[PDB]
């Protein structure tokens, strides 16, 4: 049935750029949806046992960039619909 | 609400013709319901960007 | 199209077929040979899939006898505005609510049970109120008696409409199955016209009248110098004084200066800090969110011009692949089977009541509700057992649709019967969730306490021991901590003070706290998902092997209500549809009755109470929830035991009619056994032995003296079960809130 | 299973292709010449003989039996007609001469391996 | 015509006479409560 | 239209002692059996002339020893000076004697279609009390349209409070 | 081509009186014209009682209770408390028994014109003739006429500074 398994970063380049150039500042990231995520793991990547409940870039952007990436790479398989 | 300078009904006709506009497309039947179905959408959006251009930024 | 064809003079109206008991069925109007008649009349007065298959004649009977209900209940409300008016001490309640306790009911003084007349202050005695009626009166801003009693008399009214509308409906104007089956434009006029106008409305009762009811009484104004709400509308100026927007009028709204309206409209959520209730600004707001937003809602229903949708070019439209046909079908399922609706409607209607519950205790819509325990208590309480037994008549009547109103030829592929493909694995993975579950949910209990009972308590699930942590609990619950800086934007404060900020108190008691949990809450909300996927075993079992098991292949064949096979396949008891839901009814009892024992001691232990000097801190039961609700002993003695307390001393006082109505619930729990343990084989000749000594002194009644059947042989215990094992959490726990708060 | 089980294979034929429901479950396909079905239990079987038979006509039907050492049976009917009505082939077995009132005591029938009812 | 044949059914009349004697009952026991006696 | 009105031309009336017409515009007639609505109008436009003449009578200074009038409305002077007396109990239990025990089976007769229900006999009158066709149905027309301004009379009768705050002979001392 | 508007055509002929049929946006072909009709009329009535109305607003002899709010929203902001609430409650009293049944009635199919015949001490009327449907057009050019002026005499005061109608030319 899954006759289409083209292309998964169509979404990461579908998610990303939409998600990096709006800032919308007073929240907590004052860059971008993605901006304040990259710049929020690349701190934490390099085996770091920090983290806690109280990081907030990096849960919330953790959760709230997955849920519209996985949104966007179910809708990309949607994007095999129209076929 | 000013005249005919720009103001809050300069951007709601803009946004009641793009809504007929998609009255010409969604069943594009040239009836009543074709405006007053499809003005009030463009009515819809246009209050959607008065007021949500009011608050980010300028009106 | 949408068009309206009434039969008119379709009954006529005598009271000749109330002389004819059982003239409604044909099966049934044979009159009683045997006792079992008697219960049967009952059991089949609202089968009306069972009547006739003319779904004309039932969609009669069934609209007009919604009338019935609303009319029953504008009977109810107008009996609560009346026992406000005569019976109450709301006026005098409204002066210092957080001194009077509410009472409406004043007792009769006959033979000691006017000690029930509670000296709740007011100068006037009676019952203690837990309804939370005046809360409600003081948030929709009734004043003096005179509201209660015109909106009482008003609530007859509606009343008598609605008797004359149902009699009206179904007797000498009733309508045709066309329409009824007119849905789009019952949805378009429900979202719309009912819930649009209803929001829409009330924002207007809000904004005109308890906005600056509830800004002079939040203000400490006595109920004689409040002027009516009639003397805001003379005049904009008694307005533009309490919300100086008034002053512009409707400009700045057609104007779109929506700014203007900070006045009369925000958000800021919180609570009042004053009277312990939310702010009505934030309320009426809201009730304009739901009022732009549900008429928006509305119009997306095809009904004559040629403008929305269908539902079944949408449900043809989702034709997924590994459903195969998509939702083909339901469009025909709803709109000809009544019982699939009402499980859906029952679904969503009790899930709705428990939404209803737990928004209600952690942000107190209405003034001085937090304030007075036992209306906060009783309302969480109230809406969730609804909200409980809701979802088992989902349960029931879904099973009824599978029965009954089941056909492979409209329901061929789509995704409906797609699941009866694969019900054992359906079944059997809920099956296997609730194993896990109650090992995971249980066994930390039994493990807390053995290890507690073993001395040691290192290795139990404590804080100080093996913790348990709710870890994504409280991230998300530290989201909503930051949520009116960072994403709720034009917000001040939280969602809830269950979430963020410091505690509100309100005459020196604690309306809401932030609620703390740990490693103890995290194995209750672990019973509440393990004991919601039993009853959604029972009733997904209920269900799916409700038409053709495999164990027993002709189910429809035997109907919905049967109560077996037979001895055969080993014992085939307790085996039908119905059987499942008289199951799911004790696991409602035993879901429900842990979660408010949830609820009602973590709020005990973690939100309730005084504040003393300085600011400073007491709950009621003092912080003992985490260090004994891990274990069952620190559940049964420091919740069963310690609670009980003041239920069991209520002698010689007015909190002894829950210590009546507590034994006496009892009593009815202990009175269900003797129903669900035993049958009409021992029965019926125990009976019979009986019908020896009626028949030699010649009292040998003319209606035969059955047993009762098996099926409502077990529906009694149920019955009871249920009616004995709420009544005791009920008087248990009005007599132990009541005692303090 | 299937290599232990008596597997029960129904076989029957109808005229146009109707939809049924099978006692799996959901709505089957209904092969409209010719179609076999196989199943779990003889319950199944007849319960879809009743579920077909009182609807419409699908006669020329029977299950045959998949013993599991492979060869079939074949019993509704046997002689070709349904049972409730009556055919002058078949021998009445599993009867007494009167109501249970004439039935032995099992006091009589104690430690001996007989019936209640036979005498 | 046919509406006292419905007040003769057996529950209406059942509240009719239970109501009744529960009448005797409360009205025997506000005019003489506390009755051990006799 | 039958009636002389805008147009419902006899919807179900028109014979009864309307004679001006028969007047229904909004739909009682149409359901409710108008046999029940007749005793109640009649039976209404009785008890309203016996309101109107009692407001004029006790207008017009009659008391044997009781509170002075200044209104005859607004219970705690008037209506609620005679329940605490103890004394309109029986002149309400009388009239229960009138309605559930002579008049409930006889609004019976007035379901059953046997009535024509006004009609408690009564006529203690000679030379006048004709039980026929021209007088007895004149006079029960003229019953009926005296006995309505009764009922909008007794309504004025009542509502003169706010501005007025006096009788109704003192409304007529002032304009 | 109803001899009014653009090019385009109208289906609408079947008997309402005021022979134009003038439809740009085919209210008709969604509601029915007794109705319409009756909001035509209904509309034109008030127009016509209301002009004048206007018209007796600065003028001869009154109920002699005021002098000071004889401005128009100034009358609507003083007697609506007092002297105006019965205004609408003897004409809400006959419009629920007298309008609810007329367009409840044409609404439900019967046969009627929507001016619900009444008082006429005047007019021919008698001789059925096109002067009767001739007082019928006359009628409604006079009530969208007047409705027209009713504009007119709110945007006479509002962008022209709250004075007097008549008065206004000075
Ligand atoms: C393209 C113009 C435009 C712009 C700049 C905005 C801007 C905004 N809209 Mg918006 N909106 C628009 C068009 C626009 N809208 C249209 C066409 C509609 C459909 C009618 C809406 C419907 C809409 C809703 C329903 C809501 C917003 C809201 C908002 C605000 C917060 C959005 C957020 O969380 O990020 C923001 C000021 C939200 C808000 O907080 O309003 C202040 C909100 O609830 N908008
Ligand atoms: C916008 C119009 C409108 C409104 C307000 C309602 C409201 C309601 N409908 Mg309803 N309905 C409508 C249109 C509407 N309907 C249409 C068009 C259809 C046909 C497709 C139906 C078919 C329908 C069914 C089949 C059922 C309902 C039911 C209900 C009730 C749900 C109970 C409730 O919320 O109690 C809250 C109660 C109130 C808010 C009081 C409402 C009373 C006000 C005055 C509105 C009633 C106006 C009335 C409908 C106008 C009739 C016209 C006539 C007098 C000439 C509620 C009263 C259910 C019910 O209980 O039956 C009665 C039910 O089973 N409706
Ligand atoms: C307190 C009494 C009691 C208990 C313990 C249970 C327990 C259970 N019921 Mg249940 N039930 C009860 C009363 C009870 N019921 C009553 C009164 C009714 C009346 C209506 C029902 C009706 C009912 C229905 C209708 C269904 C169940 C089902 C289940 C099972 C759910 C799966 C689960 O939790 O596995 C976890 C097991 C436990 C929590 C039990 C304790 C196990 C401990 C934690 C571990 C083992 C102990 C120990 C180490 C054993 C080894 C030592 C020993 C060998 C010497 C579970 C075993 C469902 C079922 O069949 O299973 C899905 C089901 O469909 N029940
Ligand atoms: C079911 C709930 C439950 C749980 C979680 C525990 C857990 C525990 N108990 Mg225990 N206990 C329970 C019920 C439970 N108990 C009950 C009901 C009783 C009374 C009958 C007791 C009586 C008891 C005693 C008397 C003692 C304990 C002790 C302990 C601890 C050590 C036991 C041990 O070595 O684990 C053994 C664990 C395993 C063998 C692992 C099997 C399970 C694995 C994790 C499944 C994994 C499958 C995997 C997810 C598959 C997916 C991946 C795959 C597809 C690749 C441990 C914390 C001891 C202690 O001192 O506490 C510290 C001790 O002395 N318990
Ligand atoms: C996924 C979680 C979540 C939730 C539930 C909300 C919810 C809300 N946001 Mg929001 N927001 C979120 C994530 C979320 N936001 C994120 C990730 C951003 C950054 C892009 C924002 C940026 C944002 C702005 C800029 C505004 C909101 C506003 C609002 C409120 C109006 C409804 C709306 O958005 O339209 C509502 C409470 C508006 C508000 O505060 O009005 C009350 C508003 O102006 N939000
Ligand atoms: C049907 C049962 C019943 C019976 C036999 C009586 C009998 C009586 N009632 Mg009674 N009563 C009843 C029901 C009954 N009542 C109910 C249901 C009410 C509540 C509405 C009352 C309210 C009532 C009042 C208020 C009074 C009586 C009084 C009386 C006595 C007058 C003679 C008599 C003993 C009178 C009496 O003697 O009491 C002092 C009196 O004043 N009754
Ligand atoms: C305007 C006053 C008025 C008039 C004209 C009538 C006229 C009538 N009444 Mg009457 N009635 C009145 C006031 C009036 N009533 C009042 C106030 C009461 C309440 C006590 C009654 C109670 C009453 C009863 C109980 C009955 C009548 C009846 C009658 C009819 C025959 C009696 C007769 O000859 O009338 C003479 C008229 C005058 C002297 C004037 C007659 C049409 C009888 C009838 O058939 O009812 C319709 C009858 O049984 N009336
Ligand atoms: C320009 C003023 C004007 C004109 C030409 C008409 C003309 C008409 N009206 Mg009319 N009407 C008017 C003002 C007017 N009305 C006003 C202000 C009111 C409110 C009081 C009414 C209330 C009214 C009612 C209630 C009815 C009419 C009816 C009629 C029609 C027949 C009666 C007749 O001969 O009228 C003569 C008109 C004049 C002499 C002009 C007035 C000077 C006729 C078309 C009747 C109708 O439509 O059915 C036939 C009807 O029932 N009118
Ligand atoms: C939810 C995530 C589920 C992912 C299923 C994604 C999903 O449903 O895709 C939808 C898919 C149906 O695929 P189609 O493309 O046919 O769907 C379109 C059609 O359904 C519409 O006609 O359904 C399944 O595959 C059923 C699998 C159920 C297998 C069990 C899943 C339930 C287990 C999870 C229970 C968790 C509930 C708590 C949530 C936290
Ligand atoms: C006790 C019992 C009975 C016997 C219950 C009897 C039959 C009913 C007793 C109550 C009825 C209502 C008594 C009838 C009395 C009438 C009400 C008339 C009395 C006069 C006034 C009270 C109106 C069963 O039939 C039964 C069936 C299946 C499982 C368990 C049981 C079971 O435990
Ligand atoms: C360039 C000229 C603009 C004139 C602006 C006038 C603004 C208000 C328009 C309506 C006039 C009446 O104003 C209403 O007054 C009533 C009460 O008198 C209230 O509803 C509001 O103030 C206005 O709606």
């Amino acid at each position: 049935y899954p006759l289409n398994p083209a292309v998964i970063f169509i979404a990461l380049i579908g998610w990303s750029a939409v998600a990096a150039i709006p800032s919308n500042i007073p929240v907590l990231g004052g860059t971008g949806l993605t901006q304040a995520f990259l710049a929020s793991i690349q701190r934490l990547l390099a085996q770091y046992p920090t983290g806690p409940k109280l990081d907030d870039p990096f849960w919330f952007y953790l959760i709230v960039y997955h849920v519209g990436l996985f949104a966007l790479l179910i809708f990309g398989q949607i994007g095999y619909a129209g076929y | 609400m000013i005249t005919i300078p720009y103001t809050i009904p300069t951007i709601m006709v803009i946004s009641n013709l793009v809504g007929v506009a998609v009255g010409r497309y969604a069943l594009g039947r040239s009836d009543l319901t074709q405006l007053i179905a499809s003005m009030c959408f463009g009515h819809i959006i246009g209050v959607g960007i008065v007021l949500g251009l009011s608050n980010m930024g300028v009106i | 199209q949408v068009k309206v064809v009434v039969d008119r003079d379709v009954v006529p109206t005598s009271f000749e077929k109330w002389a004819k008991p059982g003239h409604f069925s044909r099966s049934l109007a044979k009159g009683p040979k045997t006792t079992t008649w008697i219960w049967n009349l009952h059991a089949d007065a609202h089968d009306f899939d069972s009547h006739t298959s003319s779904l004309e004649e039932v969609s009669r009977k069934i609209f007009s006898a919604h009338f019935g209900q609303l009319a029953i209940i504008f009977i109810w409300l107008s009996g609560m505005y009346f026992h406000g008016a005569r019976f109450s001490n709301y006026v005098a309640w409204l002066s210092n609510p957080t001194g009077i306790k509410p009472s409406a009911q004043v007792v009769w003084p006959i033979v000691g049970q006017q000690i029930l007349n509670a000296d709740v202050g007011g100068g006037m005695q009676g019952i203690q109120i837990t309804s939370g009626l005046f809360q409600l009166w003081r948030a929709s801003g009734i004043v003096n008696e005179l509201q209660l009693y015109v909106t009482a008399l008003g609530g007859l009214g509606m009343a008598g409409l609605m008797i004359f509308a149902g009699w009206f409906h179904y007797h000498k104007a009733a309508p045709k199955l066309e329409w009824f089956q007119n849905v789009e434009s019952m949805l378009n006029h429900h979202l719309a016209g009912l819930l649009g106008l209803g929001s829409l409305s009330w924002a207007g009762h809000q904004i005109h009248v308890s906005l600056p009811i509830n800004k002079l009484l939040d203000a400490g104004v006595a109920p004689s110098s409040i002027p009516l709400p009639h003397e805001f509308i003379l005049n904009r100026n008694l307005m533009a004084e309490l919300y100086p927007s008034f002053q512009q009028g409707l400009v700045p709204f057609f104007t779109l200066n929506w700014k203007q309206y900070s006045d009369i409209l925000t958000f800021k959520g919180g609570l009042s800090p004053v009277t312990g209730g939310l702010w009505l600004t934030d309320v009426a707001h809201h009730h304009l969110a739901i009022a732009v937003l549900f008429l928006v809602a509305g119009h997306m229903y095809r009904t004559n011009w040629g403008i929305g949708h269908s539902i079944k070019q949408i449900l043809e439209a989702h034709k997924g692949p590994l459903t195969g046909e998509g939702h083909k079908g339901l469009y025909e399922i709803l709109t000809t089977s009544w019982h699939a609706n009402l499980a859906i409607n029952l679904a969503m209607l009790g899930s709705l009541s428990i939404i209803v519950a737990h928004h209600m205790y952690a942000m107190p819509p209405y003034p001085y509700l937090a304030t007075d325990y036992p209306t906060q208590l009783s309302l969480f309480t109230h809406h969730m057992w609804i909200g409980g037994f809701c979802i088992v008549g989902a349960g029931a009547h879904a099973a009824i649709y599978m029965v009954r109103d089941y056909s492979p030829t409209v329901n061929f592929n789509n995704v409906l019967d797609r699941m009866i493909r694969h019900r054992d694995a359906i079944i059997s993975h809920l099956n296997w969730v609730c194993i896990f579950l109650g090992m995971h949910s249980f066994g930390l209990y039994i493990h807390n306490d053995t290890m507690r009972a073993l001395g040691r308590a290192q290795d139990m699930f404590s804080d100080t021991a093996i913790q348990l942590q709710p870890v994504f609990a409280q991230w998300i619950q530290q989201i909503h901590t930051l949520a009116p800086g960072n994403t709720a934007v034009n917000a001040l404060a939280t969602a809830s003070y269950a979430f963020g900020a410091d505690t509100v108190t309100v005459g020196s008691k604690i309306a809401m706290m932030p609620i703390k949990l740990g490693t103890a809450d995290f194995m209750v909300h672990h019973i509440h998902a393990f004991t919601i996927h039993v009853t959604t075993l029972i009733l997904l079992k209920g269900v799916l092997y409700a038409r053709n098991s495999r164990l027993i292949p002709d189910k429809a064949n035997l109907g919905f209500r049967f109560p077996c096979d037979g001895p055969g396949r080993g014992g085939t008891c307790q085996v039908s549809a119905w059987d499942h839901v008289f199951l799911g009814l004790f696991w409602m009892y035993n879901a429900l009755s842990i979660v408010i024992f949830h609820f009602s001691w973590k709020m005990q232990s973690d939100v309730w109470g005084t504040v003393t000097s300085n600011g400073a801190i007491s709950h009621i039961t003092g912080g003992n929830f985490a260090q004994s609700a891990i274990t069952i002993n620190g559940w049964l003695r420091d919740f069963l035991w310690a609670q009980a307390s003041q239920v069991i001393q209520s002698y010689g006082s007015s909190l002894s009619a829950y210590g009546l109505m507590f034994l006496g619930a009892h009593f009815v729990w202990a009175f269900s056994l003797m129903f669900l343990f035993s049958g009409r084989g021992y029965w019926q000749e125990l009976i019979e032995s009986i019908v020896w000594a009626h028949n030699k002194l010649k009292v040998a009644p003319a209606i035969a003296p059955r047993a009762l059947s098996i099926t409502q042989g077990r529906a009694v215990g149920v019955a009871h079960y249920l009616l004995g094992g709420i009544a005791t959490t009920w008087a248990f726990f009005l007599a132990r809130i009541i005692a303090v708060g | 299973c299937a290599e232990t089980e008596e597997k029960y294979a129904m076989t029957w034929s109808s005229d146009q292709q109707h939809i049924f429901e099978m006692p799996t479950g959901g709505a089957a396909v209904m092969n409209s010449g010719d179609n076999l079905l196989y199943l779990a239990r003889k319950e199944q079987a007849l319960a879809l003989a009743t579920q077909l038979r009182t609807q419409f006509k699908i006669q020329d039907y029977k299950i045959y039996r998949i013993f599991p050492s492979g060869e079939v049976q074949y019993l509704h009917p046997k002689d070709g007609v349904l049972p409730y009505q009556v055919n002058k082939g078949r021998e009445q077995v599993g009867r007494v001469k009167s109501t249970i009132g004439k039935n032995v005591n099992p006091a009589q029938v104690k430690f001996t391996s007989k019936a209640t009812y036979d005498r | 015509m046919n509406l006292k044949k419905y007040l003769s059914t057996a529950p209406v009349v059942a509240t009719l006479w239970l109501f009744l004697t529960a009448g005797i009952l409360i009205e025997l026991n506000r005019f003489f409560p506390d009755s051990l006696f006799y | 239209p039958s009636m002389p009105f805008l147009k419902r031309p006899s919807k179900l009336d028109g014979s009864l002692p309307g004679g001006e017409g028969c007047f229904d515009p909004l739909g009682f007639t149409e359901v409710f059996s108008l046999e029940w609505l007749r005793e109640a109008e009649i039976k209404h436009c009785r008890v309203a002339m016996l309101a109107v003449l009692g407001v004029i009578a006790q207008e017009f200074g009659t008391f044997d020893f009781y509170n002075a009038k200044s209104k005859l409305q607004l219970s705690p002077d008037l209506h609620n000076q005679f329940v605490q007396n103890g004394a309109l109990q029986q002149i309400l239990l009388f009239v229960c004697a009138w309605e559930f025990i002579v008049g409930l089976p006889a609004l019976i007769e007035s379901v059953n279609g046997n009535r024509e229900p006004g009609y408690f006999g009564f006529d203690p009158l000679k030379l006048g009390g004709t039980v026929g066709s021209a007088q007895w149905k004149r006079m029960q027309a003229g019953e009926l349209r005296n006995g309505r301004l009764a009922m909008i009379a007794f309504g004025g009768f009542f509502h003169q409070q706010l501005l007025t705050k006096q009788g109704i002979i003192e409304q007529l001392a002032h304009f | 081509v109803p001899f009014a508007p653009v090019p385009e055509a109208v289906r609408e002929s079947g008997l309402a009186g005021s022979e134009a049929e003038f439809d740009p946006l085919m209210i008709t072909s969604y509601l029915p014209i007794s109705w319409m009709r009756e909001s035509e009329v209904k509309h034109g009535r008030i127009a016509m009682l209301a002009f004048v109305g206007t018209l007796a607003q600065q003028a001869y002899q009154f109920p002699w209770y005021k002098g000071a709010p004889t401005t128009l929203v100034g009358a609507h902001d003083h007697f609506v408390t007092t002297a105006l609430a019965q205004i609408l409650l003897f004409t809400s009293a006959f419009e629920i028994v007298a309008g609810v049944p007329a367009a409840i009635q044409t609404v439900r199919g019967s046969g009627r014109l929507p001016g619900y015949y009444g008082f006429d001490p005047l007019g021919l009327w008698g001789k059925d003739e096109a002067s009767r449907k001739r007082m019928e057009l006359a009628e409604v050019k006079n009530g969208r006429l007047a409705m027209i002026a009713m504009l007119a005499l709110w945007h006479q005061e509002v962008l022209s500074g709250g004075m007097g109608v008549i008065e206004q030319l000075v």
